[PDB]
RNA sequence: UUCUGUCUCGUGCCUGGUGUA
């Protein structure tokens, strides 16, 4: 139940991004977006 | 289009070059004396091929402008330094004029598969098929050309320890053994990223291609994978484990749809790093992902030196089961002796001599080819003043029975590369 | 005529001198994958039993059930228990396993051993392993090579490779009469190194040396020194390895001509004159003559009169018995045998000082008319093959000065007189002089109008000027004659890049 | 894709029995002892111990392919001695000596520091 | 199947405390891909626990 | 009045362990006493070697004619 | 890209060393005596410092994807 | 016959290696003493890590390994706890593991190192060499870039990872002088001295001793700071005493399961 | 003396470039 939340390019800020909606930042208005961390389970073996 | 090269000028037997432009040169740093003022003094000129027929020139001035018998005794110009005729790849092998020519030749060819850090800005950029090293580090041993390549700042490859010994019959026939202890540590450990493009269209009045999570109650032609790796947006999360078959971007086209998601390549076992979302020209959405995959260095990588010695790991040992010199030090890659005597990279060699010297005396060595002030017995005489065998040799104790081998083993520190 | 095909797997090749002559060590994946039909019956109607329940998940298990009417059932999808039972005329395809017979092959497929058959053993790490004396069938080094694994589907064609183009069976040639699979690379060194007279083990070695003897009966030799210490030798234990009774004699490398005449005929001082009788080592050390692929060979006789599966074993144990030994000898090459102490480099220097002052006596010969055109050849052609003939006795003195000089201990000529890699003139060039660097067999041309490089001076024919590289590779090349010893590797390059496409056709 | 886990290299699996005994055919008194999931660490001590005994007349070790966990130590012994007490002994001792050692270099130590 | 595509966690045997996602499960054994190796093992089922 | 070479072709041994032993591993009757081996080829060697296997090689000629040869008339190589 | 925890070829922690060595190239300390000060013997350990490039200096020019 | 009598004489003791001679003894009884000091000694080593957030320019299996190879105070824990593979306990206890957290954000205008005084524990014996010497850096972080992980180290030795190896570097030799030619020198005048070399400046090598077995091995054990460099060795010989006693057991079974 | 599970192998191609043995 996320609205899809995103992280902005020369921003760094999150923005709620959902599905038919332009890829563009509340502020300033870029176009680049990368997606934030998973929540899933990360274990590693430290080997 | 014509291509020519800068020369020293030299009117009489003398350089125009005097001690007043290497100092002034030397500060450019605070005054911003340059190249452009030893062209403009008419000290150094670009002389092209069909005017280097006509010029008389010599190799070094500090030797070919005295005389014995005069030779030439009317040089014109002079060459700044005669190792200025390699490459870009060419140039970063050290003693190149101890190999067999072909030697050199397959190792700038290498040298352009050699993984490293090929960008400081790798993180940001989505590049299709992308290595990069763990730890790599600058050369024990350099030529000065390397400098200007910045290879100390952009480094492929690790200083291994090689010993050149025949042991236990894998390290054979162009393979070389590897320390699995000193792999566990890191050792030629990389990571390797592939990228994923995908972008969404109107095909047209009746179909159209949306990013979405397939479902098979409305999604026809759906395979086994595990859609539910993904979340509602359809597109997999940074930092989840994907497999061969796995799918990464789930496009359905609308025909009640058809299941037309991009899947991870066969037999590839990645963990997504990042992914990123846009639009492209035509103003559709756009994403790239990059997965990251982490890359022990096992058997059968092709591994190779700065000499040409090609080879693929034959088998790893561990740290108890290699040789060790009087102290705990066995050889990261044991490489064939075989290799050496036909294919004559000497240079090897001398590079596994005067790393040794380079680590033990705290100076990153000198290898420029046509030194003429850094021959094999001044190296071995730096390297016995440091309780060595002149000649790089040590008494290696077998590792499986602890008994010292006959043979002493030719061992020092070796620029590798991981190809 | 050529076709892509199911059931063909493709990998690294890596060495792996513990896998039998005729064993290729294929990973777990590729086993895993690849298939084999197998049908059902009483003999074996329960082991694929249980194999067909593990299904294609686990390793040793099975992917499909073919029913006699054709009805493939899929075991990657767990069926309903009912299908997965089998009755005598299904077919299950089990994983490949060890024994099954694969027809190995790399691609430049030039003679009839390029695609030998082999018997599998699964091993991890993923890469194609292969016994080292293989590598000469195939012509297929480790430094990256991939070759293909091709599985037989039917009992028919498994039979008729295993009897027509199983490995032991295509250890000879007709090519050429002669054996193609030979004890060879390092293996070979490490051979003529244990086989010299002077080589003693204690009990406590050979009692571990003959562990690896796979055909050995069992009883220790009597040592050939008892007292004040047992005692065997080298030899004695390799004649443990030679199978049943082969007779045959060979010469070692370093034989000299002169011994079969003078006295000490029969009683070599040197130890060469490889001499078996009985199946036992009487004299002599072993290397490629006696051991390598050539004619009259010990491998050509062992395959002769034993079997091929006799030889097959006598190639696995000659690799075990002596690379067990190099742990022990341990071998190795540094910058210590390419050094020649300081005495031999005078000789060095004086001979080249000397052939260029002849060379520049030939130049002011010719320059003044002195020199008579020879028959056939022209004046300047009369010239260069005086020049060329002063150059090569001068190249190939100071290589001659260079090999007397070389300590017994020296590792190049342990490597050269095994024959196992690299020829005198290696030698030479590496540490006397590196010699004459010709372009399509002339000196270097007049590249600029009239000499070679910038740095000469026009109508220069001396030695440095023309190519004549003075240097050995372990004092380093001077840059004119660096870029020289270029010109002429680039033909080598260039000669390997054109003559393949020539060829195949 | 086909790395072995680590832990195959001491780990027991289902059935396998860490030591197997087989007689060896070829001669009388001779025994074939196989050791799974062990490596030259046990191998060379045994091997060497072996050959203390006046009545040992063959001990040696091989380790049939090093990706096997498997390695087969070969005794053979006077005919009045079977080469299983032979191991068994070897070892019966071996334990004694690494115990002497571990309560001699136990006094060492505890003389070095302030001694 | 049932848990297949959930998270479970190894509590038995050589991949004790190790970290994977389901991709084949049957009655008996099920395939859990690791999430730190690059490998996809085959485990008893009763040697997993759900993470989720 | 046959004059074909009295040997066994190394391919003819093949391609009759071949078949017999395909036809071993679709059970029909075995000519020799299993001690217990199960691999069709391993059966095939066998009666081979004790020159039971019931097939004869018809061996055609250049000019169209054949020689049929029992499996247990000729010598086998191996 | 950051300094080895451990020498690759024996094991010895060398991760703690690589400030100590700038700390000490920044006095006027020859590579060769900041080695011995860091207690770094063996050649295989001094291979360590003396051929590690510090690029996680240079990764930390760019702005963060917070 | 029966077992032959070691010795030991102690030469140098610190906090960071041993120099110790072991007499009486065979060659293999020495190599594989040596062996054990490297692989079969267990040591205390995070070897499971669930990263929560990381935004460092390292990656997440960068931090796992850099987090693995940290050497950890195992002195008295290691031989008390537990495998874990053969501890009965779900996930992880005090019984078979020791827990770390680490949870970072570099917030301050300079760049935070992350090292391992910010690995917290929860026992007061088992925490990375830092005791009582800068620390293992694991990662270095701008401003807005975290880190935050939780860690088990589990009993390990170095046979399985090298992270588990307690040595940094063994110095194993015996037989300075070559007397028993178990070396052949080309030319022996170009070799320096050994550091236990019972000989003057004036000869090479020893003369060849023909009925002469080695003894007088002499170790260099130096720790990684994990182990004191003592208990390395004391730790190799009840392990290896443990492997034979075992071994003795299985194998008197093997006997009477006929 | 109300029912209801019902899902099982989908796939571009040409051309050019670089690279491996
Ligand atoms: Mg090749
Ligand atoms: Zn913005
Ligand atoms: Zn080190
Ligand atoms: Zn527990």
């Amino acid at each position: 139940q996320q609205p899809m939340i995103y992280i902005c390019g020369e921003c760094h800020t999150e923005n709620e991004i959902k599905s038919r909606d332009p890829i563009r930042c509340r502020e300033c208005g870029y176009r680049i977006m990368y997606k934030k961390r998973t929540k899933r389970l990360v274990v590693f073996d430290a080997r | 289009g014509r291509i020519c090269r800068p020369l020293l000028i030299v009117e009489k037997q003398k350089l125009l070059l005097k001690k007043r432009h290497i100092d002034q040169l030397k500060e450019r740093e605070y005054n911003n004396y340059s190249w452009q003022d030893l062209v403009a003094s008419g000290v150094v000129e670009y002389i092209d091929t069909l005017e280097e027929e006509t010029v008389m020139l010599a190799m070094t001035p500090d030797d070919l402008q005295e005389k014995e018998v005069a030779y030439c005794s009317t040089y014109t110009h002079c060459e700044i330094h005669p190792s200025m005729i390699l490459g870009v790849c060419a140039s970063i092998i050290p003693f190149p004029d101890h190999n067999q020519s072909p030697r050199n030749t397959y190792q700038s060819a290498m040298g352009k598969q050699a993984m490293g850090v090929y960008i400081t800005n790798f993180h940001v950029r989505m590049d299709t098929l992308a290595h990069v090293l763990y730890y790599p580090q600058k050369p024990l041993v350099t030529t000065r050309s390397m400098e200007y390549l910045r290879f100390r700042e952009l480094p492929a490859g690790i200083n291994s320890i090689v010993a050149i010994a025949s042991y236990t019959g894998y390290n054979q026939e162009d393979s070389v053994i590897m320390n699995r202890s000193a792999v566990d540590r890191g050792f030629f450990r990389s990571v390797f990223y592939r990228s994923y493009k995908e972008q969404e269209s109107k095909k047209g009045f009746d179909q159209e291609e949306v990013f979405e999570k397939p479902t098979r109650e409305t999604c026809q032609g759906m395979r086994h994978a595990i859609y539910d790796k993904l979340d509602d947006d359809g597109l997999i999360a940074p930092g989840v484990r994907v497999s061969g078959d796995d799918v990464i971007i789930g496009k359905t086209v609308t025909l009640t749809k058809r299941d037309c998601s991009t899947f991870l390549r066969t037999s590839e076992t990645g963990i997504v790093d990042q992914v990123m979302v846009t639009l492209n020209q035509e103003g559709y959405k756009f994403c790239k992902i990059r997965v990251r995959s982490v890359r022990i260095p096992q058997i059968g990588d092709k591994f190779a030196s700065r000499h040409g010695q090609k080879g693929t790991c034959g088998i790893q040992y561990r740290q108890e089961d290699m040789p060790f010199t009087c102290e705990g030090i066995t050889p990261d890659i044991i490489i064939n002796p075989h290799a050496i005597p036909s294919r004559m990279t000497i240079g090897h060699l001398i590079e596994c001599l005067q790393g040794k010297v380079s680590a033990n005396k705290g100076e990153i060595g000198d290898a420029t080819p046509f030194n003429d002030a850094v021959n094999v017995q001044k190296i071995s005489n730096l390297l016995s003043d440091y309780g060595y065998h002149l000649r790089g040799n040590e008494v290696l104790y077998n590792g499986f029975t602890g008994r010292k081998i006959t043979s002493q083993i030719f061992i020092g520190p070796t620029y590798y590369q991981r190809l | 005529m050529g076709k892509r095909v199911d059931f063909s797997a493709r990998t690294v090749i890596t060495p792996d001198p513990n896998l039998s002559i005729d064993q290729v060590g294929v990973p777990r994946s590729i086993a895993a994958n690849m298939t084999f039909a197998e049908i059902v019956t009483p003999f074996n109607i329960d082991r694929l039993q249980e194999l067909v329940r593990r299904g294609n998940s686990q390793y040793p298990g099975a992917k499909y059930i073919i029913r006699d009417n054709g009805d493939r059932i899929d075991l990657r999808f767990h069926p309903k228990p009912s299908d997965l039972h089998l009755q005598t005329g299904y077919k299950v395809e089990r994983h490949m396993c060890d024994g099954d017979i694969v027809i190995f092959n790399r691609q430049p497929t030039l003679h009839k051993m390029s695609m030998m058959g082999h018997r599998v053993r699964i091993l991890p790490w993923s890469t194609f392993r292969l016994n080292l004396s293989v590598t000469t069938p195939y012509n297929a080094d480790f430094d990256g090579d991939e070759m293909n694994l091709h599985l037989p589907q039917s009992l028919e064609t498994r039979a008729e490779i295993q009897e027509l183009a199983m490995v032991p069976r295509m250890i000879v040639t007709p090519q050429s009469n002669r054996p193609v699979m030979g004890i060879v690379q390092d293996t070979l060194t490490a051979v003529r190194k244990f086989t010299k007279r002077d080589v003693f083990l204690e009990r406590g070695e050979v009692m571990n040396l003959l562990m690896f003897l796979s055909t050995w009966d069992g009883k220790v030799p009597q040592p050939a020194i008892l007292k004040p210490r047992p005692l065997w030798t080298g030899k004695q234990i390799f004649s443990l390895i030679i199978p049943g009774h082969i007779n045959c004699i060979r010469t070692h490398s370093t034989h000299p001509d002169d011994e079969d005449s003078g006295p000490y005929k029969h009683i070599s001082p040197g130890d060469t004159k490889v001499v078996v009788e009985n199946g036992e080592l009487i004299m002599g050390i072993l290397c490629k003559k006696s051991l390598g692929t050539s004619a009259g060979s010990l491998v050509h006789i062992s395959y002769l009169e034993m079997g091929h599966d006799i030889t097959r074993l006598f190639y696995s144990n000659i690799q075990t018995v002596i690379n067990n030994w190099l742990l022990i000898e341990g071998h190795t090459i540094g910058i210590g045998d390419s050094i020649a102490d300081s005495k031999t480099y005078q000789d060095i220097q004086n001979t080249i000082k000397k052939a260029k002052q002849d060379v520049i006596e030939v130049i002011e010969k010719a320059h003044n008319n002195e020199l008579e055109p020879t028959p056939g050849n022209t004046l300047r052609q009369t010239f260069e093959n005086q020049v060329n003939r002063i150059l090569n006795d001068a190249r190939d003195k100071t290589g001659s000065s260079a090999q007397k000089s070389l300590s017994e201990y020296n590792n190049f000529k342990s490597m050269v007189v095994s024959g196992a890699k690299g020829s005198k003139i290696n030698i030479s060039q590496v540490i006397a002089v590196v010699g004459q660097q010709n372009v399509e067999g002339k000196r270097i041309p007049f590249g600029f109008k009239h000499r070679t490089l910038p740095h000469f001076i026009k109508d220069d024919y001396g030695p440095e000027s023309r190519g004549f590289v003075e240097n050995s590779y372990l004092a380093g090349l001077t840059p004119t004659e660096f870029f020289f010893h270029a010109m002429g590797g680039r033909e080598g390059l260039i000669d390997t890049a054109v003559k393949t496409a020539e060829t195949g056709y | 894709m086909n790395a072995p886990p680590a832990f195959e290299s001491f780990l027991l699996f289902e059935g396998e029995k860490k030591i197997t005994i087989n007689k060896d055919t070829k001669v009388p008194n001779a025994c074939l002892f196989t050791i799974n999931k062990e490596d030259h660490t046990l191998g060379n001590i045994i091997k060497s111990q072996l050959l203390k005994d006046p009545q040992v007349l063959f001990a040696g070790y091989k380790v049939p392919h090093p990706l096997e966990h498997k390695i087969i130590i070969r005794v053979q012994t006077t005919p009045d001695y079977s080469p299983q007490e032979a191991f068994t002994n070897a070892i019966t001792d071996l334990i004694s000596e690494l115990s002497l050692l571990e309560e001699r270099f136990r006094v060492a130590i505890k003389d070095k520091q302030e001694g | 199947n049932e848990l297949i595509g959930q998270t479970v966690r190894i509590s038995q045997g050589p991949y004790k405390g190790y970290i994977g996602v389901v991709k084949d499960a049957t009655e008996s054994t099920a395939r859990v891909e690791l999430h730190s190796t690059c490998q996809t093992i085959s485990v008893d089922r009763q040697r997993l626990t759900t993470v989720g | 009045k046959r004059i074909t070479t009295p040997y066994m072709t190394k391919y003819e041994r093949a391609r009759v362990l071949g078949t017999r032993a395909l036809q071993i591993a679709m059970c029909a009757p075995v000519m020799v006493e299993l001690e217990g081996e199960t691999d069709p080829l391993l059966i095939a060697m066998k009666e081979l070697k004790a020159r039971k296997i019931p097939i004869i090689i018809r061996r055609y000629l250049p000019d169209g004619s054949y020689e049929d040869w029992g499996v247990d008339e000729l010598i086998i190589s191996d | 890209m950051i300094i080895p925890v451990r020498c690759f070829t024996c094991g010895k922690i060398v991760g703690n060393k690589w400030e100590a060595y700038l700390g000490l190239l920044q006095a006027e300390y020859t590579e060769g005596d900041a080695l011995d000060a860091l207690g770094l013997k063996r050649y295989c350990c001094r291979r360590m410092l003396l051929a590690h490039v510090d690029l996680i200096e240079k990764l930390l020019n760019y702005a963060p994807l917070e | 016959p029966y077992a032959n009598q070691p010795t030991v004489r102690i030469t140098e003791l610190t906090d960071e290696n041993v120099k110790f001679i072991i007499e009486n003894t065979d060659l293999a009884v020495a190599n594989s003493i040596r062996r054990v000091f490297i692989a079969e000694v267990p040591i205390i080593a995070i070897d499971w890590v669930q990263i929560d957030a990381n935004s460092s320019v390292l990656h997440d299996e960068f931090i796992a390994h850099r987090l693995g190879l940290i050497p950890l105070t195992s002195d008295d824990i290691v031989d008390k706890l537990q495998y874990s593979r053969d501890c009965t306990c779900e996930e992880f206890c005090p019984e078979c593991s020791v827990e770390f957290t680490l949870d970072v954000r570099c917030n301050e205008d300079q760049t935070r190192h992350v090292t391992s005084r910010d690995l917290i524990s929860n026992s007061p014996r088992v925490i990375p060499v830092t005791s009582r010497q800068d620390d293992i850096l694991i990662v270095k972080l701008r401003k807005g870039q975290e880190l935050r992980l939780r860690a088990y180290a589990k009993k390990g030795f170095g046979k399985e990872h090298a992270k588990w190896n307690p040595t940094a570097g063994v110095a194993f030799e015996y037989d300075p002088d070559n007397a028993l030619r178990h070396t052949v020198y080309p030319k022996p005048e170009e070799w320096p001295k050994s550091e236990y070399s019972e000989l003057d400046e004036d000869e090479s090598q020893a003369p060849y001793d023909p009925n002469g077995k080695p003894e007088r091995f002499y170790y260099n054990v130096e720790s990684c700071g994990s182990l004191r460099p003592e208990t390395i060795v004391l730790s190799a010989l009840s392990g290896l005493k443990k492997k034979l006693s075992d071994l003795q057991t299985q194998l008197s079974h093997e006997i009477q399961s006929d």
